[PDB]
């Protein structure tokens, strides 16, 4: 079967540089042209560069966007294509797929993707708060997750014995650069005097791990 | 660059039912469009090429039509692996391009949200900020009104939303509505609301709080 795998992406500020590598195999490499296609929410998916095979010159092709800043590349001893990435800017941040044109066509074959986020953020851990039970059936409690860096944060309920009813919210980003989010549980009311209510957050890129305590405030 | 257009950027679809989509081009393609098909946290997939050709491997409920400007993409019955954001993609002349997408959704009856509103934590706002957070539960449809008043000011600009991925049982969404102050601007007022207004509700729900009493 064909298989495209990915590898190189990661965090890195404006202005900063970067190599994505692609390993490909179950077809025959050299005859086929191998593309880097990008996708982020803002601008959908956007291809990014090709590289035709060594019969007609491995001849590359750039979108206007990042013309004069990436470099397309293979090496087809290693069923490899490459994307060099300089003078980097914060649009492109996103999800780039390595994947096979059909001879100007189709992309018929892709890859997992690999993340790029170009930011000038620094790294960061959480200030976790708790979202109190209100003292006014079912109670609503959370906690809320501020002022992270980079993506992503994990949140579990009573070290993962609480699973129903937990809604941990896709994180946004602030104006500060920093990320937030809220994780909110429902749960009997009758159960605030009797069960406590732990967070676990943990951010792994700041060694980051936080448990709070959410209680019924005084 | 030829620009596609796909409409509608969400469709709603009950299991069983047959669906279409809609994908045109801003000049001639011919019948250089293919379709893809990619599920959360997924790689994209092609399904259609040239308009109508099904790849091999895929099931036949899926057909394409079309030629010249607009294409459609048609699930004859959908069934629950199919629920996944779908793209066209022109080959008629470079650079490639491609659209949008539509969000295939599951359609459920209308639930209403149950609202709650959380006043800022001490302490945070020893800290010099004040997050005041209104959450919407397990709603349906998606679209919902969150605003925020403050000793009766409509808040604008100072407040983001975040909503959860459908759920996999109920097929509802959750919404947070999150409103950011300084400790200094939260302090100067009195009174925290916010006012939901959803198709499930008869009227408007507004949760609000007293700052600093309980």
């Amino acid at each position: 079967e064909v298989k495209l795998e990915e590898s190189g992406g990661g965090l890195v500020q404006p202005g900063g540089s970067m190599k994505l590598s692609c390993v490909a195999s179950g077809f025959i490499f050299s005859n086929h042209w191998m593309n880097w296609v990008r996708q982020s929410p803002e601008k959908g998916l956007e291809w990014v560069a090709e590289i035709r095979s060594k019969s007609i010159n491995s001849a590359t092709h750039y979108a206007e966007s990042v013309k004069g800043r990436f470099t397309i590349s293979r090496d087809d001893s290693k069923s490899a294509v490459y994307l060099q990435m300089t003078d980097l800017r914060t649009e492109d941040t996103g999800v780039y797929y390595c994947s096979r044109n059909y001879y100007g066509s189709t992309y018929d074959y892709w890859g997992q993707g690999t993340t790029l986020t170009v930011s000038s953020a620094s790294t960061k851990g959480p200030s976790v708060f708790p979202l109190a039970p209100s003292s006014k059936g079912t109670a609503a409690l959370g906690c809320l997750v501020k002022d992270y860096f980079p993506e992503p944060v994990t949140v579990s309920w009573n070290s993962g014995a609480l699973t129903s009813g937990v809604h941990t919210f896709p994180a946004v980003l602030q104006s500060s650069g920093l990320y937030s989010l809220s994780s909110v549980v429902t749960v009997p009311s009758s159960s605030l005097g009797t069960q406590t209510y732990i967070c676990n957050v943990n951010h792994k890129p700041s060694n980051t791990k936080v448990d709070k305590k959410v209680e019924p405030k005084s | 660059d030829i620009l596609l257009t796909q409409s509608p950027a969400i469709l709603s679809v009950s299991p069983g039912e047959r669906v279409s989509f809609s994908c045109r081009a801003s000049q001639f393609v011919g019948s250089s469009i293919h379709w893809y098909q990619q599920r959360t946290n997924g790689s994209p997939r092609l399904l259609i090429k040239y308009a109508s050709e099904s790849m091999s491997g895929i099931p036949s409920r899926f057909s394409g039509s079309g030629s010249g400007t607009d294409f459609t993409l048609s699930i004859n019955t959908v069934e629950s692996e199919d629920i996944a954001d779908y793209y066209c993609q022109q080959s008629h002349s470079w650079p490639f391009t491609f659209g949008s997408g539509t969000n295939l959704e599951v359609k459920r009856t209308v639930a209403a949200p149950s609202v709650f509103i959380f006043p800022p934590s001490d302490e945070q706002l020893k800290s010099g900020t004040a997050s005041v957070v209104c959450l919407l539960n397990n709603f349906y449809p998606r679209e919902a009104k969150v605003q925020w008043k403050v000793d009766n000011a409509l808040q604008s600009g100072n407040s983001q939303e975040s909503v959860t991925e459908q759920d996999s049982k109920d097929s509802t969404y959750s919404l947070s509505s999150t409103l950011t102050l300084s400790k200094a601007d939260y302090e100067k007022h009195k009174v925290y609301a916010c006012e939901v207004t959803h198709q499930g509700l008869s009227s408007p729900v507004t949760k609000s709080f007293n700052r600093g009493e309980c």
